[PDB]
Order: structure tokens, then sequence, then C-alpha cells
RNA sequence: AUGGUUUGGCACCUCGAUGUCGGCUCGUCGCAUCCUGGGGCUGGAGCAGGUCCCAAGGGUUGGGCUGUUCGCCCAUUAAAGCGGCACGCGAGCUGGGUUUAGAACGUCGUGAGACAGUUCGGUCUCUAUCCGCCGCGCGCGUCAGAAGCUUGAGGAAACCUGUCCCUAGUACGAGAGGACCGGGACGGACGAACCUCUGGUAUACCAGUUGUCCCACCAGGGGCACGGCUGGAUAGCCACGUUCGGACAGGAUAACCGCUGAAAGCAUCUAAGCGGGAAACCUCUUCCAAGACCAGGCUUCUCACCCUCUAGGAGGGAUAAGGCCCCCCGCAGACCACGGGAUUGAUAGACCAGACCUGGAAGCCUAGUAAUAGGUGCAGGGAACUGGCACUAACCGGCCGAAAACUUAC
């Protein structure tokens, strides 16, 4: 059914297809993942396989993720994610010590990243919102860039909740979907991903077959 | 990239020398004309002898334009100047002769006519 | 030692001669006018190079029939089938963004000796 | 090296740029100076390439340190002992020391000194 | 905009109660012989014979 | 017959103050539907309309004139909807109009003056206590103390649309004209992520240059003049840039089309039943979510040691797994939090190299009367990016932090 694996976005590059097009790619080191457990509905009522992956030095593991990999039976990693699948005959393909790696995955295929989004701090209305400023003259006195109105007058009598108004950005877990896959280097755990796909280098992302496209 | 109230030179011999763009076609609420859209605009600038007189609401196609505008091949193409063509309602040019180069949009946008016509295509 | 190298020397395109901002060149592009095949040459003084490895451009300006033109290529494009050197200016610059102000006369560019 | 974060030090990039060259000329004068911990901390870089100039001693190395340290003995102590000191050390000519809070406005303090192990 | 109504008390009490100092925590250290407490933050000072202990 | 969207009537509400129109910014709701969606009859041949039903998911342009709303006009568009909410919104903004004091015109008055007549000018105050709302923490709880990964009750977001191409110049139609149904591509507007490209920025980058002062002088530099001014300009942040999205499928339905047929020996889409049927509804897509008090699940780690009162419970101390503070930091950040590192170390800085930006350093030599040019030499200088390298700083360290039992069943 659906694949996926976790992977580091690297970078983006640039590339020209067969009819001399250039083709802005993602570099995604969809490293290899090794399954460390699997949900099944008789146990915990959902089918679903969880893999880890990257490197981490033994002694910086505390003892009870060490005891769950032990259990396991593999050496511990950095991350752990969980993929929910459909039903188990989607979770009979997976066995515990199962080393995943980038060849799932084929030229032209169709991919959903998931990522952590970019942080942007404390952010005004005209930034995390959109809104349109005020004037810049013509008599506007300090409210250039203040949301203006905010509710009603009497019947509404209070704000609603939802109004959109300042507050943190960003750092929220963001999926971008129909992805295309214009290469997958075996040598190197490396997949060719056209498009920008969230968060900053060197952070963790999933790479799943898309729902739609798939 | 052109807009409303943008002014454009005419790269045609239509008389016209210069005119004002008043809309820009091609869905509600489009903002820019780049290479090949096509725009309604006013004749501001006319020669004294010419057909056309100022005042006209005529419709033009663009063929130049100073903003740089990307290609598929990830190639880029800019000129000097903003320019014009005046057509009808059949995309054909109102004049008989085009003045400079022109880019390759105008081909992919079905504007064979002022392609075949102009001193060169780029 | 730049990550992405391994995956940028895959792509990058030998080949490509020697010049610098300033020099006089044709580049060769190959165009396609009703699904066939032939090269239009831009001929004109490369006015800028921004340099990326694989994402390298340059810039070549022209003037055609009264109307100033700019051409912006990558180096390693496909498109570009071959890059012809005439010959090497002499100027102090990296960018010669001033030539967009100046004609004729005063827009030659030092040969040099 | 790489410029500040935020807002620069003494109210104004000039300002920063005068307040970094003095403290400088100070510690290679005196060999370890006291001031608040950030400017130390940005102290650090600046007093470390200009021991990096004074230890390949040059001419042209001479004239780099001098069109920022503006005096002259300490233009000579620095290319006559403190570059031939550094020799055969690459990197961390410095060190920097946290000591007690001053007390008007409780600003955080730190020491600055040339390394002198080797 | 201006205060409508008096505080209570409890009210006051509780919002006052956030402004407080919290302990700097200690370390031991042997100066000059004698052990005596200093900041973890100034520990190697201290040991160079750079902190003023009275 | 509805409504209080119009002017009204009453004066119950405030004269120990309830801002008066439009506009901007930001909304939310209704459906009496402008477009898109589904139908019915056509005085519907097709196209296209008329007209009537169902349907509120999204969308619903930019300008000229006027203080205007209103309105007329100009270009478009799928369309340029009608209304409620103090005719929403001045402790959010404006002050053009109306509504003080100056002045003028017409008219009225003997006059002082006046005019729901005109004209020019004319101070818009406030540090947010409470509720509300947008974000972020601290504490306690979830029957030992912890740690990974999660299910999701329940919520929030999103929902737009055009042109062209094949089928097909067929059906219909005197011809003209003109298809249904179904696949494809390219767009406009909107939203998200992102920084390879394009473009903007750039207050510790490189270069040129003006005036002046200083470095004893020359040479070479520096301070100040908006970074003095110019020409560029990597990282980061961005849009004008790049990529992606709105789905498909299923369920129950609206108007409507029906099947099988009673009361009512026929009939009747209906009272028994069974089907189809929409951008509306439930799923489906994305996100939050166990303070979800029914406070969940799957696992893994620790799984122990004293002292006091009177041993009934309590209190105190010390610990484990683990955590926090201090420390080095971050593209994480108002603070806090979050994330990483901490010598069993590449976390930051330095140093070495590369990438990139600038554009040919100094000194010396040569040519020239000199201004200046050429060689040494892709030189020199340099931030963010990449890789090495323990040289410097992450330290002979503090504080927290683990179990009454009973009942029944097996």
């Amino acid at each position: 059914a659906r694949k996926g694996i976790l992977g580091t976005k690297l970078g983006m590059t640039q590339v020209f297809d067969e009819n001399n097009k250039v083709v802005p790619v993602t570099v995604v080191k969809a490293g290899p993942n090794v399954v460390t457990r699997i949900r099944t509905t008789e146990r915990d009522g959902y089918s679903a396989v969880q893999l880890a992956y990257g490197e981490i030095s033994p002694r910086k593991v505390i003892k009870p993720v060490a005891g769950q990999f032990a259990a396991a039976g593999v050496n511990p990693r950095r991350h752990v994610a969980e993929l929910r699948l459909d039903d188990e005959a989607a979770v009979a393909e997976y066995e515990v010590g199962q080393e995943l790696t980038a060849e799932i995955f084929s030229d032209g295929a169709y991919v959903d990243v998931t990522g952590t989004s970019k942080g942007k701090g404390f952010a005004g209305t005209m930034k995390r919102h959109g809104f349109r400023g005020q004037g810049a003259a013509h008599g506007a006195q300090a409210v250039h860039r203040r949301p203006g109105s905010i509710g009603g007058c009497a019947t509404p009598g209070r704000v609603f909740k939802g109004t959109r108004m300042s507050g943190r950005m960003g750092n929220d877990r963001v999926t971008t979907q129909n992805l295309k896959v214009h290469k997958v280097d075996a040598e190197n755990g490396v997949l060719l991903i056209k498009g920008a796909i969230p968060g900053r280098n060197g952070g963790l992302v999933v790479v799943r077959s898309a729902i739609k496209r798939g | 990239m052109i807009q409303q109230e943008s002014r454009l030179k005419v790269a045609d011999n239509t008389g016209a020398k210069e005119i004002l763009c008043i809309r820009v076609l091609g869905g509600s609420s489009r903002r820019y004309a780049g290479i090949g859209d096509v725009i309604v605009a006013t004749v501001k600038d006319a020669i004294p002898g010419g057909n056309v007189k100022r005042g006209d609401v005529v419709k033009a196609v663009v063929v130049r334009t100073v903003k740089e505008r990307r290609r598929a091949d990830g190639s880029y193409i800019k000129f000097d100047e903003n320019a014009a063509v005046i057509i009808k309602n059949d995309n054909d040019p109102r004049g008989t002769r085009i003045f400079g180069p022109v880019g390759r949009e105008l081909r992919e946008k079905k504007f064979m006519k002022i392609v075949s016509l102009a001193p060169e295509v780029l | 030692m730049n990550t992405l190298d391994f995956v940028d020397q895959a792509s990058l395109r030998d080949d490509i001669p020697t010049f610098s901002p300033g020099d006089t060149v044709n580049v060769h592009v190959k165009v396609i006018e009703g699904s066939k095949e032939r090269i239009q040459v831009f001929k004109g003084v490369v006015i800028r190079r921004q340099g990326g490895g694989i994402s390298e451009t340059f810039t070549v300006r022209k003037e055609s029939y009264g109307v100033g033109v700019e051409r912006t290529f990558p180096v390693h494009s496909p498109n570009i089938d071959h890059i012809d050197v005439l010959t090497r200016g002499d100027v102090r610059r990296a960018k010669l963004y001033y030539l967009r102000e100046l004609r004729g006369k005063k827009a030659k560019i030092k040969e040099k000796r | 090296p790489k410029p500040t974060k935020g807002p620069r030090l003494g109210g104004s990039s000039s300002h920063q740029s005068a307040l970094l060259a003095n403290l400088a000329t100070s510690l290679f004068e005196h060999g370890r100076i006291k001031t608040t911990e950030p400017k130390a901390r940005a102290l650090r870089p600046y007093a470390e390439k200009l021991i990096t100039h004074a230890k390949k001693g040059a001419l042209h190395n001479r004239r780099e340190v001098m069109k920022k340290i503006r005096d002259k003995d300490v233009v000579h102590t620095l290319f006559a002992e403190i570059g031939p000191f550094y020799a055969d050390r690459n990197g961390g000519y410095t060190r920097i020391i946290k000591v007690e809070n001053r007390k008007g406005d409780n600003a955080p303090m730190a020491v600055i000194e040339l390394v002198r192990e080797k | 905009a201006v205060p409508k109504r008096r505080m209570s008390r409890a009210n006051t009490r509780s919002r006052r109660a956030q402004w407080k100092a919290e302990a700097p925590g200690l370390v031991t250290v042997s100066v000059a012989g004698q052990q005596r407490k200093v900041p973890r933050r100034l520990l190697k000072a201290a040991r160079l014979g750079l902190v003023d202990l009275d």
C-alpha cells in the first residue's frame, strides 16, 4: 500500500530534465530505516509500523529507550516515528529488524513530505495573516500596521474566538502533497524531490506515497 | 510587468506613438500583463498624419518588457522598454510593419502574423 | 565542500570556455520552431556572472534594431550547445550594470591588449 | 568576523567599532582587562584575528593591523612579542573568565586575558 | 484606560505573589584552605583568585 | 399576513456626555440566490433565453465625477447579490461633509442679527483594572516514580472559477447556427511551504571618490561628514520568484425522476416498503487534540534505605530510573518554553582549506615631464555556507526526584 521512510532535508539545487527544462529539486537523505515495532489491531487497536532513523552514541540513550530497543532487538537510533497503515494486510509486509532504504520509491512517483515549518517568532497580523495595513500617509496616526477593528459594537459585545490576531508563527507540522520524485539515487540513499519541502536543512522529514495522486 | 495606467511605446506603424493600459484581459482582477498578453489601451500620443487618433480605445499585445521573464529552460529575456502592437479581434496587427525585436512568447500565444512580421524574434 | 556537491557534479557540464564579464561571445542557442531544431546565435557582451556551481548564470547584452536586449543563461544549460568567445574586454568591475544607460559610442568596451 | 545579531554595543555601529578597537588596544597593552561579559564575548574573535595578522608578521599584515589599532606602541609589542609568542599555537589565544556582577547596575562582568601556558 | 474597580485583596495578593526572587545555587570551593560557598558560574574565577571572598 | 432594511408616531432610556455621515482596516450572520451546482415546464427545434423550484460551499474587479451613501459613466468579469448586526466597527484610523468662535455673497430685519442658502479657513485626549480574544509559561491533578511511541471523543482550516483541444461541425435545424455525455492541456484569483533561479534588502564585506583633520613627513591608512556619497554585494529575512493545493471515492438527502401498490375491486412515485438524485450535510484531505475529571492505550526503565513520635498514621532524611539549574550554543526565541552539546566532546569561537563576494593589495621594478599605466599576480581582503582541527570555553557541582489498603469474582 502506502510506503514511507524517515529522512533528512539536505538542501535545494537544480537539475535539467530530458526536455532541457530546469527542475528545482530538494535533496532528501532518505537514510536507512529499521523497523522497531509493529502495531496490530489485536494488541494496540490500530495497524501501524514504527521506524527508527539516525545515529546516536549508545551512551546518549536513557535506560527506558535502550530497554525498548533491546527488547525489539536492534541498536538505538536518534529518531522514532510511526507510520499509520490501513489494515493488517498492509502490516504483514514489515517485521522487526527489517531495513528500509530509499529504493522503495521509484522515479516519477508522487510523495507527501511532512516536516516542521521554520520558526518565525511573534509575528504581526500583516505577516501572520496577510492583513492589509492601513495607509502610510494622508493623516493616518500610528496605525500603519495595526489590525484595525476587532468586532462589532453591541450585539457581539465580545470577540469571537478564532479571531485572527498577532502571535507566534511557524514551528508547526506541515505536509506538502503530490510532490514528484525526479530521481532516486540508490548509492547515496538520496531522493531528488521536485519542489520545496517544509523545514530547515538538517531537519527530520517523513516521505510517504501520495494519498491523492497514488 | 505592465498594469493599469502604465504607458507603452507602440512598436507598429499605425501612427500611434504611445498607449496607456486600461485593462489586462484574461481573468477577473488580473494584475500584470507580460509578453504575449493582450490589453485594452487608449492612445495618448499619435503621429499627426496617421490613421489612428488620440483618445482611441484599442487592443494591443505586449511584445517587450523591462522586467525580466523566466522561460521553461531556466533562461531569461529582458528588454530596455515596454512595447505593444495594436491588433484587431483576429489577433492580427492593424499595421503592416513591426519595429524592434519581440519575445518568443508570441509563438505559444499564437501571434503568428506578428512573429512573421517582426524584424527578429528572441 | 558544499554538501550537495556529490549530487551537483553528476550534472555539471565540462567544455565551458573560460570567460569573464566584459568579454564578447556568441551563444549558440537551440530553439523549437514548430517541432524542429535550429541554432539561434546570440552575440553580445557578458555583463555579469553570478557564481553558483550548477546554479551558475551569466548574462549577455546586445543591441538589436535600436532596442537593448539582455539574456540570462544557466552556464551548464543543455539548451546551450556551445559558447564561443570572440574578444576579451578590459573592465574594472565584476558587473557591468552601468551599460544599461549607455548607447553606441559610449557603450563600447576596451579590448584586453 | 560574524556581525552582531542584535543592536550594536555602544548604541551605534561606529561606537561599537571604536569600542572594540579600544578594548583590543587595552588587552594587548595590559594582557588582561575586566569588562562586561557581552563586551568580552564580542572582543574575543576581533582580538584573535588581530593576533593572527600579527603572527604572520609582514608589512602588509602590519598595515592591516594599523588600520584598526591606531596606537603604535601596542602595534610594536603585538608584532615583536605577542606574535612570536603564539607562533606554534593554532587559535585560542585568549580565554574568558566570568567574575562577580557589578553593583551599580548588576551588569555581568567577565575577564578576558591572553593565554600564557606554553 | 483606567481601572474601573478597586482590586479585592485576594486578586491583588495572588498576582503579587509572582514577584519574587530565586535563590542562586551554591557549590563549595577551597580558597586559601578554608571551604566556602560560591556560585558555579564563578567556580573557575574563584579558583584563579579573581573573586573577592569576604 | 411578516419584518422592523424607509420616513413615521410615543417619549420608557440617558443632558453629574450613548460620536453625528461616508471612507479605510477587520469581521460575523440570514437567504428574499448574482455566478458556479441540481432539477421542472416551455408560447424550448438546437443555440439561447423566459419562468419556476432546491441549494448559503466558495466566489462576487479596477477606475472617472461627487464629501458623499445613492447615482451616472468607462473598461472588464463566471458573477460584478440583497440585507441584519448602535443604518457593525473613531480607549482601531481619517476629518472631506455636518455642528462653535473669522470673513464674504444673495435674501430677510430700522438695528443688534438671521437663513434644515452658498463660499474660503478652522486642536479627534487616555500608561488596559475586569470580561473577551490571540499567543506563551508556572503549579497541581490523572492512586508508586519516570521515559519513548501513540488512539482519538471533540474541534479548526480548506471548498472559487475560465479558455482552448479531441470526440463533432454530428443531434436538431429550410440553412445559418449549433450539441449532450466524456478525457486532456494551459490559465486568473486565493492559500501554504520554500530560497535552486529571478528580484529586493544589506550600519563589523570589497572597491572607487569629495571636503577636512590626524597617524612626524612621502608612500600607505584612519576619524567625521545620512554607512559622507557612489559601484557591487554571499548568509538571513523576503516577493516581484519557485513548488504544491482546492480533489477522487463512499453514505444519507433537497427539489425532482421513479419501481412495486393499498385504503378507494381500477388508479395513485405512498399511507407499507424499495431505488436514483446537488458545490448544501456525514465521511474523505490538512492541523490541534486525554485538564476527553470516563483525565485513554502499547511498551520500556527504577523497582529501594534509614531516623523520629508511638507505632495509628504521620513527619523527616537519603537515594534509584530520570529531570532541572549552572555551562557552550541554535535558522528556537519578548521573557519563559523548545531543540542540541557538555572532554567517552566538533556545541560555539579561533586556526587551516574550500565555496562565494569584491576585482587586481602592499612593497619593489619598468615606462612616462607628470597625471597615470604595465609586471610580479584570478592578486589581496573578507561575515553568515561546507569540511577538517580540542588550540580556547563547555568546569575537581548543586537541587529535586519511587507504592495505605480493602471488597467481590476468577
